[PDB]
């Protein structure tokens, strides 16, 4: 929430993230802004490129290309909001190696 | 050198950022989200996630800094181990 | 209830600004975290009432509107609190449910507002 | 009568059964006369002429039937036969009759003859795909699909 | 049975680092594809060999090891003509229920082709006489995760003669 | 064209294979494309691309062109791809017009794209040898006579000819031969002096090189238009009038181009002599028939002059439009109903009309006609003008006039027919695939008979053909077969409807 | 007030109109038999590109006993560009 | 035995492929169809109406009631989409200018892109250049527009086509029957002379002979977009994999999960704060149902057209509640927060 009157934590302003980038603390920045703010688990079908649930793909009606992915909850909300406008985001996954 | 690497002097203004950069999400977030997003979808644009801004947006580690090199665990391994031969073939 | 011990002695206690349910017998938590609306959002969102949702507040003919406005101005000129106005309009809306009441002359509606 | 009242307008309401019955029975008369002319076989031009029925003739046939309470005029039966024409089962052929039992049309006379439809039901109607209620919703892998389209199920079942 | 060239990335937790990588890979793979049918592939049994074992990456997340491995393991998937010898563990009236010896009771022959005395009248009748063999017809797989099976195959027993048992 | 692409993919996968249909679909979707980008984008090897291109261009389904720097770009002919669906109708009309020798001629031309004199006569003679028995032999004489008759009737036309490379640009060869088409030798049949007999398949240099012959489906479509027109005329007015129309069209078959708004000027005097003697008619009866057909509101024919007694001309575009309107009214009647058909014909006669006018004229009360108008509007058959009293063209302040256009409805109906045929092919292929086990079972039970059919074929195995477990399964097979049969026949029927609409779409389009 | 839909409209709304029976006669049956025989003729002809057989494992002499043979046609290379030669 | 399912794959996103869905792919994606305009049941328990907005098979918003479609907790549930069927096609605000441009880019009868074959080939060649950028694509579209609007007849058809412009409120007008100070076209004479019956039943139609041109409704433009040839799709700068041009015309609406739409039951009162989006969805369902009712009862054609326009305006407000071209007389309600408002702004 907002602050002390609302028992809210502090806010990482843009400048703080700028300093973190300048230091290059990639994993620390990722943990601070994703793990410690809003962490979510999503499933993506490589065939369709669309989000899925519980290792299942409704659009492809299959579960042979699902995968797990950690995400900011705000990012998932943005994806779904963009979906509502029929601007469908198709995620093209790639192996980490 | 950044401001002139494209052969023309490019500003740091919104026009400049539209020029040298391409990311759909950054251009949408800067100003006029609806028009930019709908135009990008209309053109059927595909947008990479290599940039740091979207990396933070996408929740993936950035390439700059500690996210550049890959680590390899020096374990005791034998690549291409000896193979048990098939007799039936 | 406790999933393991089965003890139904679940108590609500306030942690360092965290609402959660914990069993007093085994100290095991059964449900933590709570979702509440923020003021920045409560100020933007609009509250809805049952009548307007079901479609009511639109079946208010010219006569019933005139009657409730008369009730309003009457309780206003008397310098009454808003609770009196609310109770008066509620009683009027309750009395207007009868067929013989709504179908009456102006004198009847005026004396009904008065009563 | 054109704008107020009207033979079809009883209580200012169109009489559907009246027009249906009148159309069906006048079509019966037309097809019977056409069949008699077809079996006449006297001569193709005599065939054409004897197939024809004048507006006054069919009007008198309706009057002798007298099914409708409100007496129908010449133009009323003309409109009934025009509705039949709009169905494609009869055709209109004006001939140059300067005077006669009709005497209404200037220098001409109204001849309506029952004719067969030009083409039987064409393709795409033997298959349920033709303007199917879910044709637009029909899909290769949608909720409704030709693999599970119960329209094929029913039609192939027949 | 048949070997399959199976490619997969295996995650090894750090507390097994003292062991040789290949052995831990084999143990995890055995734990990972045991009694688990693979869609359009067949019923995996156990690992046979490990062919390729490349570099072991470490991720900024879990911190354990991940190794992409090419290997070979055995699966059960008949070629629509194989001769089986199973045991009749149950017999529904619409179709007998044969079970391969300790293998799986999922192969269901619909009784429709033996000698023309075909009827299972629900008192557990093996066959209408004039340790049971099988000619496998087809294979089929499905995704059971339709709600938050899948290998049965049809089985046929024609007039093989069967002089050993009628 | 998405339904067109889907149907073309289905047809090419059915008739030729998979690597060929992939390349064909890619060309249809992409248009003109060089070969290297074709191979790269399709993800296929160079040799497979070569195979697909040769098997396609051999049947004249695709072509190639030369561009800047001598690059060869390949293009697909989607209409030509749809054309193979009408092969059975072409075979039937050839079998009706001429003997089965010409039927086999056109069948082999369709299955081979282009063939020379020697190749086609050899194939036709060989295929005709087995149709007969008792040691009789086919000779190349009758096959050659039938082929030259077919070519002279313009049903068979020469391929575009290979240009003389020695006469023009002798030296560095162009990447493609760049064939050219010559009008005057599309029917110039070369002579085959040699006559022989085809082998009956015991299983125990080229005088006609450079010239290849293909089925001229334009002639087939013109003849089919003739047949449809005469069928409509016979349905409406009289058999004799349709005979007259057929005779005059036959007179104009060679004298008129395939694309002509009107036919040649034909006089009734030569119509009388050209009429078969079977129709016992007189000159005055012919004149009366022709005059009343000119007075027929369908206006198939026209006078266009009084010279030479009764001279007459036919209205190709008008007749095609009338046929298209008749088909449209038939299908809308069958799917919506008789009264909605009445409304459709009423609005066809009255191009601009208001809704209450339609109610009054069709004598359909309220809440019934209007629902039909709304539905038949929503199915894209109908259009509204929205004539405003201001120019804001905005809310309840403008008149709405019903106006139906033939062309748009015909286009969308053609698309619907394409998708319907796609659905039918999908259903037949799915039912064939799901029953391929029983298909192989029946194939094996018939192979037991066919293999070793006379040598050692004991009678004591004839009773063992039904011993295979298909005895109840044949029931299913029969159902599948009839369903398959039904589907195919239905599809073929729908195909004829397409030839109507497309013809209008072709005649209404001039392509300047 | 339109009634609230408690159960969604069916996957198939039943139709009042039925498909017309198909054409009957010798011509139609000849059409059908011709098309079905054409199916097999085009399957057998060398223009029908057979899909490459796969997932066959080991060798045997019996391979030579279940061999399916068919002749291979050739196109006219003077009409075809030289680039497409195998 | 048991179907093997790989729980996770150690992959990372490479790039996001933006693209439109067809209203048909849209219906495929959705789980249930929203048909109940009203939200909750009449009983005091306030049970949400099944197959309607705020159904609990469609995601979840309240902690106690979990997702019914997926057996997961309020936090675990990702959410499920629903679909609403539109009886009449509707424009899309984000794609309104796009459809206008395409209609200026293709003809209305031959429907092909309207440029010379040499111009088409030159534009195709300039498009074959690898790595075309966003700005380059916008410049390409502008160049094609400039070179296309200076002609009148397509190579395929040759039909005359005037300028297409937005007239007022989500309305597209094409002045096909252009008024000329020179000799009039024969087609113009045929069109104007064929108002015989309308003039017969309305004299005032005759003064309205001018200023009465072809207006492209969403249904007719949908039909045109269906028949687009594939060849011209790349020349439209439209990637075929992203979506076909028929997807631009919106005839179905994906209602997003209950995760995006909160339902804050204000315990201090007898009410639930609700998003304006849910109210607009309810209004859309009501509009579709009343359009069905009016079609059944045979209202005026003009009334049906007003219903269609009001549906278009409702969808426009749902997409973006800040538009400067709505029906002044047909006052909707008050200021609301749409999806764009949730996206843009500080
Ligand atoms: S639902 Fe079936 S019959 Fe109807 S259009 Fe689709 S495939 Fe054809
Ligand atoms: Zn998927
Ligand atoms: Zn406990
Ligand atoms: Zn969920």
């Amino acid at each position: 929430t907002e602050g002390r009157s609302r028992d809210g934590g502090l806010r990482l302003g843009e400048m703080e993230r700028d300093c973190l980038i300048g230091y290059g603390a990639s994993m620390l920045l990722l943990e601070r802004l994703m793990i410690s703010s809003d962490a979510f688990e999503v499933d993506v079908c490589g065939q369709c490129g669309l989000l899925g649930y519980s290792g299942w793909c409704h659009y492809c009606k299959s579960s042979c290309h699902v995968s797990s992915l950690r995400i900011p909850y705000a990012c998932k909300l943005l994806f779904q909001e963009l979906q509502s406008m029929n601007i469908i985001p198709r995620l093209k996954l790639s192996k980490y190696n | 050198d950044l401001m002139t690497y494209k052969g023309e002097v490019l500003g740091i203004t919104r026009f400049g950022l539209a020029k040298m950069k391409e990311s759909v999400l950054m251009l949408a977030s800067f100003e006029k989200t609806a028009d930019h997003l709908f135009d990008a979808a209309y053109f059927g644009q595909k947008d990479s996630v290599c940039g740091v801004s979207e990396c933070i947006i996408m929740g993936i580690p950035m390439n700059i800094g500690t996210g550049l090199f890959k680590l390899l665990h020096k374990a005791d391994r034998d690549p291409n181990p000896p193979k048990r031969p098939l007799i039936f073939d | 209830r406790c999933p393991d011990c089965g003890s139904t002695e679940l108590v609500e206690d306030s942690h360092y600004s965290q609402s959660q349910l914990v069993c007093s017998d085994c100290g095991c938590v059964v449900t933590e975290g709570v979702l509440t609306t923020t003021f920045s959002d409560e100020g933007n969102l609009r509250e809805v009432t049952y009548s307007r949702s079901t479609g009511e507040n639109e079946q208010v003919s010219r006569s019933q509107q005139r009657g409730l406005r008369r009730v309003r101005d009457l309780c206003r000129v008397l310098q009454l609190p808003p609770t009196f106005e609310d109770t008066a309009v509620a009683y009027y809306q309750q009395a207007y449910r009868h067929s013989g009441i709504r179908a009456a002359r102006l004198q009847k509606k005026e004396v009904l507002v008065g009563c | 009568r054109s704008v107020t009242g009207g033979a079809w307008y009883s209580d200012q309401d169109f009489e559907s059964e009246f027009v249906e019955v009148l159309n069906q029975q006048c079509f019966k008369f037309l097809q019977s006369k056409a069949e008699t002319a077809r079996e006449s076989k006297q001569n193709p031009m005599i065939q054409r002429n004897s197939s024809f029925a004048s507006s006054h003739e069919v009007w008198k046939y309706i009057c002798e039937l007298g099914i409708s309470k409100v007496e129908l005029s010449m133009e009323d039966i003309e409109t009934i036969l025009n509705t039949l024409i709009y169905d494609g089962k009869v055709e209109m052929t004006i001939i140059a009759a300067k005077e006669g039992t009709v005497g209404s049309v200037d220098g001409h006379m109204k001849l309506y003859r029952a004719v067969n439809p030009i083409i039987p039901p064409t393709g795409l109607v033997r298959a349920p795909c033709g303007l199917c209620p879910v044709f637009d919703d029909c899909h290769e892998g949608g909720e409704i699909s030709p693999s599970n389209c119960i329209y094929m199920t029913e039609w192939l079942e027949f | 049975f048949v070997l399959v060239e199976m490619v997969d990335t295996v995650r090894i937790p750090p507390w097994q680092f003292e062991r040789k990588l290949n052995d831990s890979i084999a143990e995890e793979l055995n734990k990972k594809l045991a009694n688990k049918v693979v869609y359009n592939v067949g019923l995996c049994i156990c690992l046979f060999d490990i062919t390729k074992l490349e570099d072991a990456y470490v991720f900024p997340g879990d911190g354990a090891s991940h190794t992409k491995v090419h290997f070979r393991c055995v699966v059960f998937h008949p070629f629509l003509d194989e001769i089986l010898i199973g045991k009749i563990k149950g017999c529904s009236p619409e179709g007998v229920h044969v079970s391969l010896g300790f293998f799986d009771d999922i192969l269901i022959p619909p009784e429709s082709l033996q000698q023309p005395a075909k009827f299972d009248e629900a008192e557990q009748v093996w066959v209408w006489e004039y340790g049971e063999e099988i000619r496998f017809r087809v294979v089929d797989e499905s995704f059971v995760d339709t709600s938050p099976y899948t290998l049965v195959g049809s089985i046929s027993e024609p007039g093989l003669g069967l002089l050993s048992w009628w | 064209t998405q339904a067109e692409i889907k149907l073309c993919s289905l047809l090419l996968q059915e008739h030729f294979g998979e690597i060929v249909e992939k390349i064909g679909v890619h060309l249809i979707r992409t248009g003109s494309q060089p070969l290297r980008v074709i191979a790269h984008d399709t993800g296929t090897s160079l040799d497979q691309v070569k195979k697909a291109l040769c098997v396609l261009v051999q049947h004249n389904l695709v072509s190639y062109q030369v561009h800047k720097r001598g690059v060869v770009e390949y293009e697909a002919q989607c209409s030509r791809v749809l054309r193979m669906l009408r092969y059975p109708r072409y075979i039937y009309t050839t079998k009706t017009l001429y003997s089965d020798t010409g039927e086999l001629i056109v069948e082999e031309l369709l299955l081979n794209g282009k063939l020379t004199m020697s190749a086609v006569v050899k194939k036709v003679a060989d295929r005709l040898t087995e149709t007969m028995e008792d040691g009789k032999t086919m000779d190349y004489a009758e096959v050659s006579n039938t082929f030259v008759r077919l070519a002279d009737t313009h049903f068979v036309q020469r391929c575009p000819s290979v240009p003389t490379t020695e006469n023009s640009d002798p030296g560095p060869p162009p990447p493609a031969p760049t064939l050219v088409i010559n009008e005057k030798d599309m029917y110039l049949v070369p002579k085959l002096s040699l006559i022989g007999k085809g082998k009956r398949r015991r299983s125990s240099p080229i005088p006609d090189d450079g010239i290849y012959w293909q089925a001229n489906l334009d002639r087939f479509h013109q003849h089919f238009r003739d047949q449809a027109i005469v069928s409509a005329v016979a349905n409406r007015m009289d058999q004799t009038s349709s005979e007259i129309v057929r005779t005059m069209l036959r007179m104009s078959e060679i004298t008129t181009s395939s694309s002509a708004p009107f036919t040649q000027p034909l006089s009734s005097n030569e119509i009388f002599r050209s009429l078969p003697v079977g129709y016992n008619i007189s000159k005055q009866v012919l004149d009366q028939y022709l005059t009343l057909l000119a007075d027929d509101p369908l206006e198939f024919v026209g006078k266009s002059g009084d010279s030479g007694g009764g001279m007459y001309v036919i209205n190709l575009h008008k007749a095609l439009a009338s046929l298209a309107t008749a088909t449209l009214e038939s299908v809308v009647q069958e799917r919506f109903g008789s009264r909605c058909a009445r409304i459709f014909r009423l609005v066809l006669q009255k191009k601009h009309i208001e809704q209450k006018q339609v109610e009054d004229f069709a004598m359909i009360p309220a809440k019934e006609a209007k629902d039909m108008l709304y539905k038949m509007l929503s199915e894209n058959f109908m259009s509204l003008q929205e004539i405003p009293k201001t120019p804001d063209h905005a809310p309840s302040r403008t008149f709405y006039l019903y106006t139906v256009n033939i062309l748009s409805a015909a286009r969308m109906l053609l698309h619907r027919c394409y998708k319907s045929i796609a659905n039918l092919i999908e259903r037949r292929q799915f039912e064939t695939k799901e029953n391929k086990r029983l298909l192989e079972k029946s194939q094996r039970v018939e192979a037991i008979i066919a293999s070793m059919q006379a040598t050692g074929a004991e009678e004591a195995q004839l009773q063992e053909i039904e011993e295979m477990i298909t005895a109840p399964e044949r029931q299913q097979l029969e159902t599948l077969k009839r369903n398959v049969n039904k589907l195919d026949a239905s599809e073929i029927q729908v195909d004829e409807t397409i030839f109507l609409l497309e013809s209008y779409i072709e005649c209404t389009m001039k392509r300047q | 007030l339109p009634d609230v839909v408690l159960k969604p409209p069916p996957l198939f709304p039943d139709t009042d109109y039925k498909p017309v029976p198909l054409k009957t006669g010798e011509g139609e049956e000849y059409m059908l038999a011709l098309k079905q025989e054409l199916r097999e003729t085009m399957k057998r002809m060398p223009y029908f590109i057979e899909t490459p057989e796969e997932r066959q494992d080991i060798e045997r002499y019996s391979k030579r006993y279940m061999k399916v043979y068919k002749e291979e046609w050739i196109p006219d290379w003077r009409r075809l560009p030289r680039e497409m030669m195998p | 035995k048991e179907q093997f399912r790989e729980t996770d794959v150690a992959k990372k996103i490479s790039h996001i492929c933006f693209g439109m869905k067809s209203p048909e792919e849209m219906r495929q994606q959705a789980h249930i169809q929203v048909v109940s305009k009203n939200l909750y049941s009449q009983d005091n328990q306030h049970a949400p109406l099944l197959y309607g907005v705020l159904d609990h098979r469609m995601g979840t918003s309240e902690k106690d009631r979990p997702c019914e479609t997926c057996g997961k907790n309020l936090a675990d549930c990702l959410g499920h989409y629903g679909y609403i069927d539109l009886e009449l096609p509707c424009f899309h605000v984000g794609y309104f200018r796009a459809v206008i441009g395409i209609l200026q880019m293709i003809c209305k009868t031959c429907c092909h892109i309207m440029l010379s074959q040499e111009e088409k080939k030159q534009f195709l060649d300039y498009l074959k250049r690898p790595g075309l950028t966003y700005l380059q694509k916008r410049g390409l579209k502008k160049k094609i527009s400039d070179k296309c609007r200076k002609k009148n007849i397509c190579h395929h058809c040759g039909a005359f086509n005037g300028t297409v412009k937005k007239c007022g409120l989500l309305k597209i007008i094409h002045e096909k029957y252009k008024t000329n100070k020179k000799v009039v076209d024969p087609i113009v004479s045929n069109f104007l002379q064929s108002f015989e019956t309308a003039i017969e039943h309305n004299k005032e139609v005759e003064p309205l002979l001018g200023r009465a041109q072809e207006n492209l409704n969403p249904l007719v433009v949908l039909n045109l977009f269906k028949r687009i040839p594939a060849e011209d799709v790349p020349l439209l700068l439209m990637n075929p994999e992203a979506g076909k041009p028929s997807d631009l015309i919106l005839t179905r609406l994906l209602v997003p999960p209950l995760c995006i739409r909160p339902s804050v039951v204000s315990d201090l009162k007898s009410g639930t704060n609700e998003d304006d989006l849910t109210m607009k969805l309810t209004e859309i369902i009501f509009l579709n149902d009343v359009i069905k009712k009016h079609r059944i009862s045979g209202a005026k054609t003009q009334m049906i057209m007003e219903d269609w326009d009001f549906l278009q305006l409702q969808c426009a407000l749902y997409i973006n509640s800040e538009l400067s071209g709505i029906p002044l007389n047909m006052a909707p309600k008050k200021w609301t927060r749409g999806f764009v408002q949730r996206l843009k702004g500080k």
